[PDB]
């Protein structure tokens, strides 16, 4: 009851008690970590969420970044489990934190999940990514983030300050910067954070490993079923420009 | 002030988000499966250079890494574009469907380079068995896009100071809704690493809960110590580190851990070593 | 000048020609020989590979086969680090070198393709595998696959073709054990040499040689090696280009195997010539 | 015993009886089937042996065609069993006939052996090639021949009437013509000849399947570990000059 009220660097939060067969777990869902990347800020690197008055309602998952919704086999569990379970929004840069119900007295190692989805889809809120059983069982802290996908994350006109590429990764980094500054208010240990991610989530992990500004924000890395060096996970500059120019032609942008 | 790049983007910002999404798939260069149109870019900023080049020249002393693939990485992708494939039948494709399917799984590649894929991946005593061909294409896609990239990364971190552990996840969920020919498809370890079988509502088997609890413990262990193994428990089967020479991984399924050797060594030699030389000399 | 040049060769003694014969070979090699049949347009109107796929082969019975280890014999005549007197446990470096001498006159990229398929990428450095591997390279490139090309093209154009693999080691064999069943050591048995009481052949080998002389004699009489009517034993089935059936000539009865190094010869007969005329 | 005096189209022959554990065969060894290819006839296609008065001694093997002699492993059985076992001479165009001792009263198929050893070596007189056991156990006629090897049978200056090339193959062909004319004198059926060969001999058999003028001289073919198409059994006309003119230069010619 008092375990569900936490204050991070930019304001106060209210969480929710999650039941597990093993016992309960404290969850803080939908924590803003970036100012909404809208209007003039579409295609631009994220800005850190400025402090807020009052208590943020961290009771339930926030929105899902704008993405194509699969329609090959409609209604089919095998494809709908990967589909959005919240409203779509450009206002989606939110992260989630799970922590053991007796907030750990000693700092606890913390795992950070990056969802996959070919870099065009995905959402921290999928039921498959529920962190409560992992926290219940192993008594660690678990953090997942949303990051812009599709052209909202990765459209690039290389060389231009107006669409520079890679801002979906940059969303991920800012959330890693957030965990470093704030995970300790939930019991986490900033000096032992482990990245883990599947598919393009794994390729993302790969690239924080290869990007010096990221390699101060984590200490060990789990790649499941993907790698940054795959044929599909990066693209040349010439080719990203070619694909961005074609999208704008298809959309009527002269 | 206008320039022209600034023009392009200022206009794209006026479009409703849903308008952009509906034209997303239309910018791909060829027909293809396991291609996505807006992905990270080698701009020189976030990536200093190509992820390959970074790996080759990296120093990874002080890093522990846990990597792995599922048994059938390619079966999922096939039904999203491959001639003759479907969730709803057995996908017993024809040879001409298979050859066409290879140009889609391996797009943007020369003719002779697809000859080489056909050479490596057909059974020239049964060139036309539909079942063997389904499996073969499921391997062309899964290998070229997941396994051999993972295995290149893993051997190369290991040989340059990292401490790596590898797995093949090869349990098929009792709850799985895809058809049986797909096997253990891409993405179907996650249910277990996150321990969903523990959720009473999802109707998982009692042995499967144990598998997830057991599988959670390797992941937590790795997070804590950088080593999936139990430190005070030596008498349970050790999971050895992957190295460029011995190439050991473990099998994660309902059976106790089994150590295996070589991560599709024979195939990944084609994808990671010979194919590049062939595209580069033609 | 041509008539002038040959007259001079015709005055030179015969042993000096023999002496300088191996020198005219283009590039260091193994299983290559200086003076062979030339594709002149008289005796051979075109290359044999051409003649083989538009020839007149209906009405023709052909018996073809290989021995189990065709490559071994040639490796002691040019492959680095091979002798009959040691185990020929070669290094990877020596393996790479021997590929270029076993497969001469070929591009660097083509030789990389050979190494791609005949290396064991879990055990790239194992000398025993490297040894047998290079033996298969020379065996496949030179014997097994050119024969397997002929059999299928003959069969497809209406030849009755029978195919064997000979996989028995003479107890008398003087070459080291690692050479297996080398190039040439079915002949002793086909010719009935075990029957000579001079030689020190097994009692059971004498049965074997009588059974091979029977197969070769049945073929000469009837175009079919099989024991006529006589159904006690497995039947020796004709090689078709589809099912690709051959038998194993062994001290055991006929085993009817299927597919005559299929995956290897796909590379040797089909992919490598593409890669050559494309680079 | 009287079955050891036989008359072929070129004159009388005197053969020798041979011993098998199963019983005798009768053999005619070293029958001259060509005028000896020497002096001006070096490198020229073979001419048919002019006929002879008297009885030709056909009781021993004739010379071995001039060839390189293996010195790699001196004395070694495996090496030496292929080395020449008669005098070297360019005077070497002779063939051998084995036939069952009670001569077959009805036509009986003929097996014709072409020896191997990479076209630079070999001889019909090697012990491995002995025909007594084949002819005793299965009662067929056996014929083996000697053909020119190395430069003596294959040096080619394509285009010249002086070194036409393939004269070693024409030697084999002349022997097959000889079988067609005379094998009936030994109980053999000219309408049922089966070629058999190993290594370069199998290559030769194959090449007879592909040269029309040899196709009437036989009816079946067995190819043991060799084939005419392989990478080693043929060269182009331009390589044959390159290799033949280099020999001339290594020997002082021009
Ligand atoms: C397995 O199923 C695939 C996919 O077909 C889809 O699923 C099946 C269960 C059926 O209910 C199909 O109706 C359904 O779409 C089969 O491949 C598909 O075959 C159909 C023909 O039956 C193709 O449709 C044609 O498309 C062309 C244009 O390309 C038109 O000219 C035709 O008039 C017709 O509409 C369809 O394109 C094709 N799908 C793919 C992805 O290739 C597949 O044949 C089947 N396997 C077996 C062994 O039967
Ligand atoms: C057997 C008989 O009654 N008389 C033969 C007589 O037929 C034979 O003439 C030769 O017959 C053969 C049949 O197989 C060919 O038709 C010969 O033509 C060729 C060949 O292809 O063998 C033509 C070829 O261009 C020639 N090559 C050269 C000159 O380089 C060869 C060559 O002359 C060889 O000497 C043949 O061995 O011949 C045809 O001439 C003769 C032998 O020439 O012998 C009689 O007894
Ligand atoms: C196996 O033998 C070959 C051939 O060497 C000959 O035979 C041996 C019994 C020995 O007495 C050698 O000195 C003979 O020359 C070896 O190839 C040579 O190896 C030696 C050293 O072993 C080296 O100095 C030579 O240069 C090599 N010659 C070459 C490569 O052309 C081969 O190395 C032996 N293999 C093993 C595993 O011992
Ligand atoms: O030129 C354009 C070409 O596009 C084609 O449009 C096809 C529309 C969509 C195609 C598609 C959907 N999908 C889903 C892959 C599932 C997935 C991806 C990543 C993951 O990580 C995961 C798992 N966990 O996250 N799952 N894949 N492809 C045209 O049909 C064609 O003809 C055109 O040529
Ligand atoms: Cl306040
Ligand atoms: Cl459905
Ligand atoms: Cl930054
Ligand atoms: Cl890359
Ligand atoms: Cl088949
Ligand atoms: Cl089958
Ligand atoms: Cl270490
Ligand atoms: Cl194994
Ligand atoms: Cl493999
Ligand atoms: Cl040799
Ligand atoms: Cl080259
Ligand atoms: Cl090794
Ligand atoms: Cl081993
Ligand atoms: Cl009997
Ligand atoms: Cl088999
Ligand atoms: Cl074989
Ligand atoms: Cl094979
Ligand atoms: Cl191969
Ligand atoms: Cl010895
Ligand atoms: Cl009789
Ligand atoms: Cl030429
Ligand atoms: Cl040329
Ligand atoms: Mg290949
Ligand atoms: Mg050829
Ligand atoms: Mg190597
Ligand atoms: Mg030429």
């Amino acid at each position: 009851d008092a375990e569900l009220l936490v204050t991070v660097r930019g304001g106060r939060l209210r969480g929710i008690r999650l039941k597990t067969p093993g016992g309960p777990v404290s969850a803080f869902l939908g924590i803003p970590f970036a100012e909404p990347p809208m209007g003039p800020r579409r295609f631009l690197p994220p800005e850190p969420k400025q402090p807020w008055s009052g208590v943020v309602d961290a009771t339930t998952f926030q929105s899902v970044c704008y993405q194509y919704v699969d329609t090959l086999y409609p209604g089919f569990e095998g494809t709908e489990m990967w589909n959005p379970n919240r409203e779509l929004s450009e206002d989606c840069l939110y992260l989630n934190v799970w922590t053991p119900y007796p907030r750990p007295t000693s700092p606890t190692p913390v795992l950070v999940w990056i969802y996959g989805g070919g870099f065009y889809s995905g959402a921290s809120s999928l039921d498959v990514y529920d962190g409560r059983f992992l926290v219940q069982a192993e008594r660690t802290v678990l953090v997942s983030m949303n990051y812009r996908v599709g052209a909202f994350g990765f459209l690039a006109l290389p060389g231009s300050r107006e669409a520079p590429g890679n801002v979906g990764l940059l969303d991920q980094r800012l959330a890693l910067q957030w965990v470093q500054e704030n995970v300790a208010a939930f019991g986490g240990d900033p000096t032992s954070v482990t990245l883990f991610g599947e598919s393009a989530g794994a390729a993302s992990v790969g690239m924080h490993l290869l990007s010096p500004p990221s390699r101060g924000l984590f200490h060990r890395a789990v790649l499941q079923s993907g790698a940054p060096n795959g044929p599909w996970a990066t693209v040349g500059m010439g080719e990203a420009r070619r694909r961005a120019t074609q999208l704008a032609h298809l959309v009527g942008c002269p | 002030t206008g320039g022209n790049d600034t023009e392009l983007v200022a206009c794209l910002r006026t479009r409703p988000a849903q308008v952009l999404v509906n034209h997303e798939w239309h910018v791909l260069p060829q027909e293809s499966v396991f291609r996505f149109s807006f992905v990270p870019v080698v701009d020189g900023d976030f990536l200093s250079d190509t992820p390959e080049a970074l790996i080759n020249a990296g120093d990874f002393h002080g890093l522990q890494v846990l990597v792995g693939v599922v048994k059938d990485e390619g079966s999922y992708f096939l039904v999203y574009g491959a001639p003759g494939f479907s969730k709803d039948n057995e996908s017993l494709i024809s040879r001409a469907e298979f050859l066409a399917g290879v140009r889609v799984g391996v797009p943007q590649v020369s003719d002779l380079a697809a000859e080489a894929v056909v050479l490596h991946y057909t059974d020239w005593l049964h060139p036309e068995d539909p079942a063997r061909l389904r499996e073969a294409l499921s391997d062309v896609v899964g290998d070229h896009n997941v396994v051999c990239p993972v295995a290149q990364l893993a051997g190369r971190l290991a040989a340059q100071g990292a401490r790596v552990y590898a797995y093949v996840f090869e349990h098929r969920a009792s709850t799985l809704s895809w058809p049986l020919w797909m096997g253990v498809p891409h993405g179907y370890e996650i249910e277990f690493i996150f321990g969903i079988p523990l959720d009473p509502s999802r109707n998982y088997t009692a042995e499967e809960k144990i598998f997830a609890q057991r599988l959670m413990r390797y992941w937590a262990n790795f997070a804590r110590t950088g080593d999936p193994n139990e430190p005070r428990d030596p008498k349970a089967p050790q999971w050895p580190p992957y190295t460029a020479g011995a190439q050991q991984y473990v099998s994660l399924d309902l059976r106790p851990l089994e150590v295996r050797r070589g991560l599709r060594a024979q195939a990944c030699a084609f994808w990671n070593r010979f194919l590049p030389k062939l595209l580069s000399a033609t």
